[PDB]
RNA sequence: GGGAAGGCCCGGCGGGGAAGGUGGCCCGGGGGGACGCCUCGCCGGCGGGCGCGACCCCUCC
RNA sequence: UAAGGCGCCCGAUGCCGACGCUCAUCAGACCCCAGAAAAGGUGUUGGUUGAUAUAGACAGCAGGAUGGUGGCCAUGGAAGUCGGAAUCCGCUAAGGAGUGUGUAACAACUCACCUGCCGAAUCAACUAGCCCUGAAAAUGGAUGGCGCUGGAGCGUCGGG
RNA sequence: AUAGCGACGUCGCUUUUUGAUCCUUCGAUGUCGGCUCUUCCUAUCAUUGUGAAGCAGAAUUCACCAAGCGUUGGAUUGUUC
RNA sequence: GAAGCUACCAUCUGUGGGAUUAUGACUGAACGCCUCUAAGUCAGAAUCCCGCCCAGGCGGAACGAUACGGCAGCGCCGAGGAGCCUCGGUUGGCCUCGGAUAGCCGGUCCCCCGCGGGGUCCGGUGCGGAGAGCCCUUCGUCCCGGGAAACGGGGCGCGGCCGGA
C-alpha cells in the first residue's frame, strides 16, 4: 500500500468460485483502509489469502464499497490494534488517537507510524479500529483534552505569509 | 507529548514584597533588593491576588525538557525571598594536619588571604562577589562565615576559597587539608 | 532605489540568500550593522567551524591561499559570494552592487532601514534553541574593533534618540492641529473615510 | 500575560482558507491543533479547522462543549455578535481596507484632490502652532 | 448503500444511560458590594480615597 | 512529460502545505556510491509484559531490626558476615541460623522486614525510532559549494 | 571478576609488515641505503593542565584534553633492521 | 699587523591578554529527596585567537608645492555662451528611536529623582501615530465668484548666527 492523502474505509466481501464439491461457499467480509476500491480489493485478497487458502484467480469480490462516517460531526477517540513490522522482529501494538472520523484515525495511525518507527505503509497490518470512551481510554495524550472546561492560548505565533511582504520595515509580533 | 499546561504557585510572606516587569523579579524586604530575570525560561510569570499573596508561574504546551523549569524558577524565587528576609550565612571550617591555616580578611571581608596551607610560601588572595562578606567566626578555633543575601554569590564565594586551597600532586585520600563548607544556613533563625 | 537592510536580528545564511537574489535581480543593496546578525546553533559550534575554516591554508605558500576575513561585515560578504557565480562578469558585476558595513555609517544613519522577515531570528527559530552573535565571534576570532563600533553605536543611538523625540513631538502638533481644524476640514474628511483611507 | 484563550464558545475570525473573512465559534478541541467549529449565523457549516487559521476575538458566549448548531445559533443570536463585530473597530479596519481594494481610478483622483487641501490646511496651521508655541517658550 | 450526516418545526412522544456532571447541595479560598475600622475630602450634604477593620451580617462573582 | 528536482549558485514551492521525530564541544542530508560493527546511554520518544496503592504505598525525614544460639562440620583464630550442607521455632506491629562496611575474633555501624509524619499514583524487565559513546593518519578539504536547526535534517503524505 | 590484567570466545580499525591480483607505465617514471632539508599525522616518550591506583612520601603505573616544543653523541655492519 | 668582515671561539636581547578544553565546582529541577546540566553561573591550561614582532592591497587618510616675467601655461568663479564627439543606464520621493516577542506602542499629573528618567491612570494592540503605509502629484493659459491665507509665496536677493567627523 502506498498511503497516499487521506485513506477512505471499504467494506470488501468475496467468495470462492463454486465448484463441483461445494455449491456455495462462505462470503467473507473485510474492512479495508485505503485510497481506493483498486487497492483496497488488492489488500482484500491478501489479507484473505493469508487468513483463508483463497486466491484471485480461485475468487470473487461479490461487493466493494466505501462505508461512509456515521457521526462524522462528533468529536470521537480511537483506538487502534496494529501490526507492524521493525527491521528486527515484528510487533503487537495499541494507540489511540482523536478524530471525527475513522478514516481519519487511520490516517493518522500511518502517518504517527512513518514518524516513530520508520514503518511503511507494507509493513503496516491495521488490525482493529473501535470508538473508544473516554473513561476507556489510556493514553495520556488523548486524555488530556477530556475535560468541560478546557482553557490554552496560544503563546507563540510565528509569522507565516514571510514573503508576500518580502521587505517590511516592522519587526513583526508574535503575540496576539 | 506537550503538556497542555503546567503551574505552581508561590506564597511569599507579609514583611517583603515583589514586583515583576515581564520576567524579571524585584524582591524588596528588609535586608534590601534582589532582581533576577529570567528571558531565558520563557514562561508566564503572574501576581495574582490582592495584597500580593502569591506568585503563580504557567507553562503552557511544553514538553518534558522544559516543564523542569517551573520549579526551578520557583525554588530561585524562594532563595531570593529567604536571602532577602532571612539572609544566607555559609559557615565553613579549616581542616589542617601539621601547618595551620592563616586566614585573614581585609577590605572590610571582601578579600581574603590564606598563608602556611601545608607550609605554603605562596599566599592564597581571594576576592568575594559584591556583596558578599567574609568574617572569621568569634566563639570558634578556626572558621569563617560568609554573610550575604543572593545564595548564588555567597555560595560561589564558598566554592572559590575552598578550591582554592587544594593539594596538587599527592594523594588526597589522607592529606585532608583546606577549608570546606560545614553548614550552610540563615542569617538570623526563624 | 538602493534597498538599506539592518543586520540586526537575522540570520546569517538565510539572510545571505535574499540578497544574493536581489543583487543578481539588478538591484543595488546595501546591508548595514553586520556585526548584529546571529547564526542558529550554539557559540562553541559555530566557532569551532569558524577555526576549521582558519584552519584551511595553503601549506606551500599561505599568502595565496584562502583568505580569511575577521570583520563581521566582510563575513557576511564572504558568505553572500559564495552564492553567487563571482567566476564570472555577471556575477562579478553582481557583487559590485552589494556594500556591507559594520555599525551604521553617516551615509546612512539618517534613513530608514528595511526588514527581512523571512531571514529574522524570531520567525525562523523557535525559541528554547541556542544561537551565536557574529560580532562576538569575530571579536573573539580576531576583530579588533569590537570596543569602538561600540561606541560609536552608542553615540549614534542617543543622537537619533533626539531626533525621534523631535519627531513625536511634531506629530503631536500636528495631531492637536488635525482635532483643532476639524471644523473647517471635515468636508474633505468625510470623502477619505466613504474611500477607507481614514477609517 | 494572556489575554484571549481558547475555550468553548469563544468567536474567532478566520484569515485564511476556503471560509476566509467569517466568523467562527469555537465549540470543541479535537486536538491539539485542530478545533470543531461552525458559524451557525455567519454561513459557516460545521466543520473541523485547525488553529493556524483563526484568530481569536475577546467574544464569549456560553453553551455546552458538544451542543447541537441549534443551541450554538441561539446563544449567537441572544448575544447579538454580529452587530458587535460589525461596531468594534477591528471589523472597521477590514471594511476600510475593502472600501479602499474596492476605490476605482474616479474616486481615487477624487481622494487626491480633497487629500491635497487636507494636508495644506493642516500644515499650514501645524505651522502657525509651532509658531506660537515657540514664541510662548521665548 | 435509491447518500452519510446535517437543517427547520420546543415536532410530539416511548423509556433508558453516564460524564469531558448543568443546576442544586457540602467543603475550601480569591475576592469583592453593601463598606459598617482609621485617614483625609466638602456640625448636615455629595464628590474626592484610585480610602481603610469587617466577616458568615449577608450578598454577588 | 519520464527519471530527477524546486533557499542561492541554478530553470522550478516567494504553498500563510499537513502530521510527527531529532540538538550533535564528530549532527544529518537520496539506487550504483564512495565509508563503519559487536556492545552501551536514568538523552528523548513510542510500545509489550508483570507488579503495588486509601486494609493508605513510591520517595524523604525518624524508631525498632530480638532468645534458644557464639546453630552443626571445621580453622590457630570464624560470635552471621573467610569456608561445607539447612535455616527452625516462642516473643511478636518485625527482624534473615542473615544484605553489606568493619576488626584475628568480637564490638560497632548498616540492610532485609515492620512502625510514626507526609496523602495519589508509583515501580521494574524488555523492545523499537532519532541522537550520543564505541570512532586513530599523515599537503588545507569537501551532503557539489555557500549554508541550513518553526529545516534548506529524518519518516509518512498533498496540491502547484 | 573489572587498581592492574585477562583464558575459551567474539566485533572492529590501519595500510609504517608481508601476501594476493596484474588496472596504469616496456618509442624507459633512473631501481638499496646514508647525508642534507621542510612539512605533516597521533596510535603521547618528555614537558603544560588534569582524573584513578594494590597512590603515606619518593619512585611508578592506568586514563583524559593535547602534536606547541624537544626526542642526542658514538663502537660494529653497505645496510633498513 | 690597521680597517673591514667574522665565532657559543667574544658580547647583547628574547614579552601580555581573551574566550575556553580536560577536569573540579555553584545554584538547581526533571524524579517530594539526590544530582556540575536540563535553563542559568564559576575557576580553568606548553592548546586556540589576538597582542609584541616581520611584510604592507588594482585599499584608504592628512599635509606641502603646484610650471612666465620676451612670450605663456595653469587654478577658481561668472546657476558663466553656443555648441561638437563619446559612454551609458534610468523614467517621482520617503530626512533615521531603541528594541521586545510568555509581550508591545502612545498620551498623562496624580507623584518621585537627575528637559530627561521612573509611578499611577487613560487609550490602542491581527499593529489606521500602518511600509497592507505616508508625502508630492504636471495639460497650460484668460475673465469673474466662493472656500483657505493675510503671519503666506517667491527670490547666487541678501548679511550673519548656529546645526556636522
Ligand atoms: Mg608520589
Ligand atoms: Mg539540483
Ligand atoms: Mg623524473
Ligand atoms: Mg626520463
Ligand atoms: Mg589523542
Ligand atoms: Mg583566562
Ligand atoms: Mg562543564
Ligand atoms: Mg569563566
Ligand atoms: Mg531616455
Amino acid at each position: 500500500m502506498k498511503a497516499s492523502g487521506t485513506l477512505r474505509e471499504y467494506k470488501v466481501v468475496g467468495r470462492c468460485l463454486p465448484t463441483p464439491k461445494c455449491r456455495t461457499p462462505p462470503l467473507y467480509r473485510m474492512r479495508i483502509f485505503a485510497p481506493n476500491h483498486v487497492v483496497a480489493k488488492s489488500r482484500f485478497w491478501y489479507f484473505v489469502s493469508q487468513l483463508k487458502k483463497m486466491k484471485k484467480s480461485s475468487g470473487e469480490i461479490v461487493y466493494c464499497g466505501q462505508v461512509f462516517e456515521k457521526s462524522p460531526l462528533r468529536v470521537k477517540n480511537f483506538g487502534i490494534w496494529l501490526r507492524y513490522d521493525s527491521r528486527s522482529g515484528t510487533h503487537n501494538m495499541y494507540r489511540e488517537y482523536r478524530d471525527l472520523t475513522t478514516a481519519g484515525a487511520v490516517t493518522q495511525c500511518y502517518r504517527d507510524m512513518g514518524a516513530r518507527h520508520r514503518a511503511r505503509a507494507h509493513s503496516i497490518q491495521i488490525m482493529k479500529v473501535e470508538e473508544i470512551a473516554a473513561s476507556k481510554c489510556r493514553r495520556p495524550a488523548v486524555k488530556q483534552f477530556h475535560d468541560s472546561k478546557i482553557k490554552f492560548p496560544l503563546p507563540h505565533r510565528v509569522l507565516r505569509r514571510q514573503h508576500k511582504p518580502r521587505f517590511t520595515t516592522k519587526r513583526p509580533n508574535t503575540f496576539f | 507529548m506537550k503538556t497542555i499546561l503546567s503551574n505552581q504557585t508561590v506564597d511569599i510572606p507579609e514583611n517583603v514584597d515583589i514586583s515583576l516587569k515581564g520576567r524579571t523579579v524585584i524582591v524588596k524586604g528588609p535586608r534590601g533588593t534582589l532582581r533576577r530575570d529570567f528571558n531565558h525560561i520563557n514562561v508566564e510569570l503572574s501576581l495574582l491576588g490582592k495584597k500580593k499573596k502569591r506568585l503563580r508561574v504557567d507553562k503552557w504546551w511544553g514538553n518534558r525538557k522544559e516543564l523542569a523549569t517551573v520549579r526551578t524558577i520557583c525554588s530561585h524565587v524562594q532563595n531570593m525571598i529567604k536571602g532577602v528576609t532571612l539572609g544566607f550565612r555559609y559557615k565553613m571550617r579549616s581542616v589542617y594536619a601539621h601547618f595551620p591555616i592563616n586566614v585573614v580578611i581585609q577590605e572590610n571581608g571582601s578579600l581574603v588571604e590564606i598563608r602556611n596551607f601545608l607550609g605554603e610560601k605562596y599566599i592564597r588572595r581571594v576576592r568575594m562577589r559584591p556583596g558578599v562578606a567574609c568574617s572569621v567566626s568569634q566563639a570558634q578555633k578556626d572558621e569563617l562565615v560568609l554573610e550575604g543575601n543572593d545564595i548564588e554569590l555567597v555560595s560561589n564565594s564558598a566554592a572559590l576559597i575552598q578550591q582554592a586551597t587544594t593539594v596538587k600532586n599527592k594523594d588526597i585520600r589522607k592529606f585532608l587539608d583546606g577549608i570546606y563548607v560545614s553548614e550552610k544556613g540563615t542569617v538570623q533563625q526563624a | 532605489q538602493v534597498l538599506v537592510l539592518d543586520g540586526r536580528g537575522h540570520l546569517l545564511g538565510r539572510l545571505a540568500a535574499i540578497v544574493a537574489k536581489q543583487v543578481l535581480l539588478g538591484r543595488k543593496v546595501v546591508v548595514v550593522r553586520c556585526e548584529g546578525i546571529n547564526i542558529s546553533g550554539n557559540f562553541y559550534r559555530n566557532k569551532l567551524k569558524y577555526l576549521a575554516f582558519l584552519r584551511k591554508r595553503m601549506n606551500t605558500n599561505p599568502s595565496r591561499g584562502p583568505y580569511h576575513f575577521r570583520a563581521p561585515s566582510r563575513i557576511f560578504w564572504r558568505t553572500v559570494r559564495g552564492m553567487l557565480p563571482h567566476k564570472t562578469k555577471r556575477g562579478q558585476a553582481a557583487l559590485d552592487r552589494l556594500k556591507v558595513f559594520d555599525g551604521i555609517p553617516p551615509p546612512y544613519d539618517k534613513k530608514k532601514r528595511m526588514v527581512v522577515p523571512a531571514a529574522l531570528k524570531v520567525v525562523r527559530l523557535k525559541p528554547t534553541r541556542k544561537f551565536a552573535y557574529l560580532g562576538r565571534l569575530a571579536h573573539e576570532v580576531g576583530w579588533k574593533y569590537q570596543a569602538v563600533t561600540a561606541t560609536l553605536e552608542e553615540k549614534r543611538k542617543e543622537k537619533a534618540k533626539i531626533h525621534y523625540r523631535k519627531k513625536k513631538q511634531l506629530m503631536r502638533l500636528r495631531k492637536q492641529a488635525e482635532k483643532n481644524v476639524e471644523k473647517k476640514i471635515s468636508k474633505f474628511t468625510d470623502v477619505l473615510k466613504t474611500h477607507g483611507l481614514l477609517v | 500575560v494572556f489575554r484571549r484563550f481558547v475555550e468553548v464558545g469563544r468567536v474567532a475570525y478566520v484569515s485564511f482558507g476556503p471560509h476566509a473573512g467569517k466568523l467562527v465559534a469555537i465549540v470543541d478541541v479535537i486536538d491539539q491543533n485542530r478545533a470543531l467549529v461552525d458559524g451557525p449565523c455567519t454561513r459557516v457549516r460545521r466543520q473541523a479547522m485547525p488553529f493556524k487559521c483563526m484568530q481569536l476575538t475577546d467574544f464569549i458566549l456560553k453553551f455546552p462543549h458538544s451542543a447541537r448548531q441549534k443551541y450554538v445559533r441561539k446563544a449567537w443570536e441572544k448575544a447579538d455578535i454580529n452587530t458587535k463585530w460589525a461596531a468594534t473597530r477591528w471589523a472597521k479596519k477590514i471594511e476600510a481596507r475593502e472600501r479602499k481594494a474596492k476605490m476605482t481610478d474616479f474616486d481615487r483622483y477624487k481622494v487626491m484632490k480633497a487629500k491635497k487641501m487636507r494636508n495644506r490646511i493642516i500644515k499650514n496651521e501645524v505651522k502657525k502652532l509651532q509658531r506660537a508655541a515657540l514664541l510662548k517658550a521665548s
